[PDB]
């Protein structure tokens, strides 16, 4: 089967560079080109630049051209791309899929995960977890303020997750070159403040695990 | 270059419909159009090939056509699996390019958010900071709009929103607004309102809250 595992994400800081990989299997290396897509939030994909195996011949799109080089590996079958003198518009998601032919003109039959990039230059920092709770009918809605942490990621729960149904954890957003993120459940009225209700925000990054009780009055 | 334009973001459908995303490019393409879907979890697929038509190892179900600049996919009986983010591309000219895409979501009944708003938790205010959070949960379409009116009025400096893709189990969406200010600027002022906006009425859905009575 035709496979194309990309290098996992990485961070770098704005300024520097960085090379990620892509590597082809299943299939025969040098025949078939390696192209590179761009994906921002802001959708849409971008095409970077296509590169041909077998001989080196790359061809880029202007617009990345300068500061972008795709080099390769024809040993290992693996295909790198490297980006310099990062910016934060280069903060995304980076695909690589083979080239291929029917009818005069190429398309990408195969693609990888995608690797992801952040560029920032905040460091491994635990967020403060705020509770949410309503101040001095039947069903209740609480939650609770993940803020000031990075980076991404961080994982909530509700009662060590015996809360599952009507919870929503929300996207997280770049403050201060920080992440910040909120949590909401909702509990009938009778099961808060009667019990316990505690958000459970764990931050691997900064090994931090916080569990925060969402207690009456402001 | 040739800009490749996909009207409709969004598409809502009900599964078992059939289903129709276009794509129209900027000029005459001679038929090298592509089509590749996106699932939620990132991956990338290749649908359809060559304006549409040429297929790879895909279902019956998907379909393609198009010529010169306007092309489309149709997915004949839509399917869970099949919801998901459609782009098409043309091979005809360099650079390579692509449409914005369009992302398919389920049907429901229209359905007014639950809106809630937070003072700031003491916590937080020790720090100096205050922070007033509002949620409007489980509500279609997903278009809407929040408003926070500091003692009465404006307040745009502060706000910062964030959206849920459609929730699995109902079809609902939910967005969550947070206002943040200084210690000393929330104690200068009184009623904090977080105001909802929702076709699912033309009154908004107002919830808000005093100091002076906490």
């Amino acid at each position: 089967e035709v496979q194309l595992q990309q290098s996992g994400a990485e961070l770098v800081r704005a300024g520097s560079s960085v090379k990620m990989s892509c590597k082809a299997s299943g299939y025969t290396f040098t025949s078939y080109g390696i192209n590179w897509v761009k994906q921002r939030p802001g959708q849409g994909l971008e095409w970077i630049g296509y590169i041909n195996p077998g001989n080196g011949y790359t061809k880029y799109n202007e617009k990345f051209k300068g500061k972008t080089t795709l080099t390769v590996d024809k040993s290992s079958s693996t295909a790198y791309m490297q980006l310099r003198s990062l910016t934060s518009e280069d903060s995304a998601v980076y695909f690589c899929a083979r080239s291929v032919y029917y009818g005069g003109s190429y398309y990408f039959d195969y693609w990888g995960q995608g690797t992801t990039l952040t560029v920032s230059s905040a460091k491994t920092t635990p967020p403060s977890v705020y509770p949410l709770a309503p101040g001095s009918n039947s069903m209740v809605t609480l939650g609770c303020l993940v803020k000031g942490y990075f980076p991404e990621p961080v994982t909530v729960t509700w009662n060590s997750g015996s809360l599952s149904s009507g919870v929503h954890t929300f996207p997280a957003v770049l403050q201060s070159d920080l992440y910040t993120l909120s949590s909401s459940v909702t509990v009938p009225s009778s099961p808060r403040p009667s019990e316990t209700v505690t958000c459970n925000v764990a931050h691997p990054a900064s090994s931090t695990k916080v569990d925060k009780k969402i207690v009456p009055r402001d | 270059d040739i800009q490749m334009t996909q009207t409709t973001s969004s598409l809502s459908a009900s599964l078992g419909d059939r289903v129709t995303i276009s794509c129209r490019a900027s000029q005459d393409i001679s038929n090298y159009l592509n089509w590749y879907q996106q699932k939620p979890d990132g991956t990338v697929k290749l649908l359809i090939y060559y304006t549409s038509r040429l297929h790879s190892g895909v279902p019956s179900r998907f379909s393609g056509s198009g010529s010169g600049t306007d092309y489309s996919l149709t997915i004949s009986n839509l399917e869970q699996e099949d919801i998901a983010t459609y782009f098409c591309q043309q091979g005809n000219t360099l650079p390579r390019t692509f449409g914005g895409g369009t992302k398919l979501e389920i049907k429901r009944a229209d359905a007014a958010p639950t809106v809630s708003i937070f003072p700031p938790s003491s916590e937080q205010l020790t720090s100096g900071g205050a922070s007033v959070v509002c949620f409007l949960n489980n509500f279609y379409p997903k278009d809407i709009n929040v408003k926070w009116k500091i003692d009465g009025s404006e307040r745009q400096n502060g706000v910062l929103n964030s959206w849920t893709d459609q929730d699995s189990k109902d079809s609902t969406y939910s967005m969550s607004s947070t206002l943040t200010l200084t210690k000393d600027e929330y104690e200068r002022h009184n009623s904090y309102t977080c105001e909802a906006t929702h076709k699912t009425s033309t009154s908004p859905i107002v919830k808000s809250f005093n100091r002076n009575e906490c």
